């Protein structure tokens, strides 16, 4: 059973600037101290990206609708792991196969399966004042599933779940693509010391997984977590976090491979005449 | 002399042919085989359901091996339609459907596509274009009990079943004054039991039957992809993860990233490869070759 | 009356293979019909 959460102020969408981000390894080929020009789905340098907030201060809870054209770059600026997972699909109401990725308090679940997805799916972590402990208590994402084709659960572990105070100190960059029936996820993590921005510099994302799913994805959504300790739809705290979403398109990039074999710099081929030269 | 196409040769040096070292001891290297679907769960299962409620299982995302099943020789019948008992190892399909049940001796013939019969029409109808295999083995010591094993049931009365159709709703069948859902005249029971006895002969003894069907439309489950040993310091024809080449493999000081398999030199030529079995990096260099001049 | 070879390990162009020795698919049966070996010939069964 899921209930739509109320008490969410409406604010116009905010878009910010991405500076040389959303670059990943095109393939698994090892190259040393060379220049490689490759044409593939990529994110433009110095582009516009959708910025969504989560701050208590309204509570700025953002889990809106987002299309999935050809691939999505998802950056998460966090300090206490508020954002939990992602959902991919077309109809989102059990009449079409959908992919679900959730990193709950103990395991990681990747499940391709038919969900009756709620309009407002979320996680909920309860904070105890009698004893200092943060634990996941609520998971309102899907109702039921009859057919369920792909299952993957990682080994059990433990996560912090505590809400720290201060500026953001973690960045998690992800790239999701769906080509030839294969769902490719590239990932990287970075330590940062900013309060609100999309950090500059160069960061090449290493591939994480290539799942043989073979479904059609034209629509994707995010899943965050809230803190509880009001009513079932008013008594919730968001927790500071932010995430930026960008859309990839077929572009040509010139990558530089150093002696270590990692991508250290890249240039867009259609940004400015200098980079084209 | 043949090169110049003349019987006299002037003083000098002439390029005739090119000496090349033929590759020897060709090797194929594929990743470790450590993911097999539970075929034993389908076969070695302690109990099987009725033929009208046959157990259905999905098979995908493994490294399957059908050679052990064929070479087991414990199955009385192994009939494959659309495929052969051999050559099945190196074929990939998107998914596999396994249907498990128990039948009698004469019922073996009826479990086949294009074959008529009461059971083939009311219990389990195979499609005309069925592709897959059927494996039947005797279970006189497991599915037969003294006094009669009546646990296995088959539909007897029915008005036709589509291929791969499951019908759990088997309400009382009316043969024509209607009895209104009550046992009586003009309406008999739809189900009937087998009653396997130890005394029953080969024509009535129980038989566990599993039907495997392969459906393809990316492939998820493939064959064992057997590999060979690794040899160095020789001109070798190598096959690393589908990448086929010729040359000598040597120890390399290059350090590959964990997600990178093979390396390419300038101008997109393979220079080093990492073998998936032990994650070892080997430099590939073409074996000795070059022109041969006659002085 | 008309028969065709069904089991064989390939033929080059324009050859005749009158020998129909039993074909081994992989424990060998040693020239006896049984497991891991099937008849190499099959009939057509033409009907009106
Ligand atoms: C959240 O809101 C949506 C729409 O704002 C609700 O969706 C409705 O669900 C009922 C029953 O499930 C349907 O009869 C309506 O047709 C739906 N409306 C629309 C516009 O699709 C949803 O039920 C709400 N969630 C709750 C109340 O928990
Ligand atoms: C990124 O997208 C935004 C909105 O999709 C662009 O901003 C819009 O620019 C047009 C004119 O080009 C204005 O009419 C709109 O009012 C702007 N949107 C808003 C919300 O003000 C923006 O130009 C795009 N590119 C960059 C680099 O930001
Ligand atoms: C996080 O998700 C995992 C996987 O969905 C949960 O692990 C399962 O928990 C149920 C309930 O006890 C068990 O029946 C399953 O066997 C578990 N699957 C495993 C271990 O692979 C886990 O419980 C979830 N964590 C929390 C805090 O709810
Ligand atoms: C102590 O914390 C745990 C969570 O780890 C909670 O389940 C328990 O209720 C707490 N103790 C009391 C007395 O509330
Ligand atoms: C599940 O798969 C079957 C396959 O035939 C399909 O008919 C059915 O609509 C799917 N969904 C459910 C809820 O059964
Ligand atoms: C995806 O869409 C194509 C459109 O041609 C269709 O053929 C295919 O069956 C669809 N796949 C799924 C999983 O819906
Ligand atoms: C590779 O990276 C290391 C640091 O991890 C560095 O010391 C070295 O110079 C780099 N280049 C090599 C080993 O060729
Ligand atoms: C059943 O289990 C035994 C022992 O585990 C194994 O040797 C046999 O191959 C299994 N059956 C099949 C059909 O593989
Ligand atoms: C592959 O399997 C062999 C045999 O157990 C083992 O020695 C080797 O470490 C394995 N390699 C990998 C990468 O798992």
């Amino acid at each position: 059973q899921c209930v739509n959460l109320t008490t969410r102020t409406q604010l116009p969408p905010a878009y910010t600037n991405s500076f040389t981000r959303g670059v990943y390894y095109p393939d698994k080929v090892f190259r040393s101290s060379v220049l490689h020009s490759t044409q593939d789905l990529f994110l433009p340098f110095f582009s516009n990206v959708t910025w969504f907030h989560a701050i208590h201060v309204t509570k700025r809870f953002d889990n809106p609708v987002l299309p999935f054209n050809d691939g999505v770059y998802f950056a998460s600026t966090e300090k206490s792991n508020i954002i939990r997972g992602w959902i991919f699909g077309t109809t989102l109401d059990s009449k079409t196969q959908s992919l679900l990725i959730v990193n709950n308090a103990t395991n990681v679940v990747i499940k391709v399966c038919e969900f009756q997805f709620c309009n407002d799916p979320f996680l909920g972590v309860y904070y105890h004042k009698n004893n200092k402990s943060w634990m996941e208590s609520e998971f309102r994402v899907y109702s039921s599933a009859n057919n369920c084709t792909f299952e993957y659960v990682s080994q059990p572990f433990l996560m912090d779940l505590e809400g720290k105070q201060g500026n953001f100190k973690n960045l998690r960059e992800f790239v999701f693509k769906n080509i030839d029936g294969y769902f490719k996820i590239y990932s990287k993590h970075t330590p940062i010391n900013l309060v609100r921005d999309l950090p500059q510099g160069f960061s090449a994302l290493e591939p994480l997984v290539d799942l043989p799913i073979g479904i059609n994805i034209t629509r994707f959504q995010t899943l965050l977590a809230l803190h509880r300790s009001g009513d079932s739809s008013s008594g919730w705290t968001a927790g500071a976090a932010a995430y930026y979403v960008g859309y990839l398109q077929p572009r040509t990039f010139l990558l530089k491979y150093n002696e270590n074999g990692t991508i250290t710099d890249a240039v867009d081929c259609a940004l400015d005449p200098l980079s084209e030269t | 002399k043949c090169t110049l196409k003349s019987f006299t040769v002037e003083k000098g040096i002439y390029q005739t042919s090119n000496f090349r070292v033929q590759p020897t001891e060709s090797i194929v290297r594929f990743p470790n085989i450590t993911n097999l679907c539970p075929f034993g769960e389908v076969f070695n299962a302690t109990r099987f359901a009725s033929v009208y409620a046959w157990n259905r299982k999905r098979i995908s995302n493994c490294v399957a091996d059908y050679s052990v099943l064929y070479n087991s020789a414990s199955f009385s019948t192994f009939k494959c339609y659309g495929v052969s008992p051999t050559k099945l190892n190196d074929l990939c399909f998107t998914n596999v459907y396994a249907d498990s049940f128990v039948i009698r001796g004469d019922e073996v013939r009826q479990i086949a596509p294009g074959q008529t019969g009461k059971i083939a029409d009311y219990n389990y109808k195979l499609p005309d274009d069925f592709t897959g295999c059927v494996i039947a083995w005797n279970s006189n010591n497991l599915d037969s009990k003294v006094g009669g094993n009546y646990n296995y049931l088959y539909r007897l009365f029915r008005k036709n079943l589509k291929p791969f159709e499951r019908d759990i709703s088997t309400e009382i069948y009316q043969a024509g004054t209607p009895c209104n859902g009550v046992e009586g005249f003009n309406c008999y029971f739809p189900l009937q039991s087998y009653g396997f006895q130890p005394t029953n002969g080969v024509g009535y003894q129980p038989y566990r039957v599993v039907v495997l069907s392969f459906e393809l439309l990316p492939a998820t489950v493939c064959g064992p992809k057997k590999s060979t040993n690794l040899v160095k310091n020789k001109c070798v024809n190598f096959n690393f993860n589908g990448l086929t080449g010729t040359g000598v493999l040597t120890e390399s000081n290059k350090k590959f990233l964990p997600f990178q398999q093979f390396g390419r030199d300038i101008a997109d030529t393979t220079d080093a490869v990492r073998d998936p079995q032990t994650l070892e990096i080997l430099d590939i260099t073409p074996c000795s070759f070059g022109g041969v001049s006659v002085i």
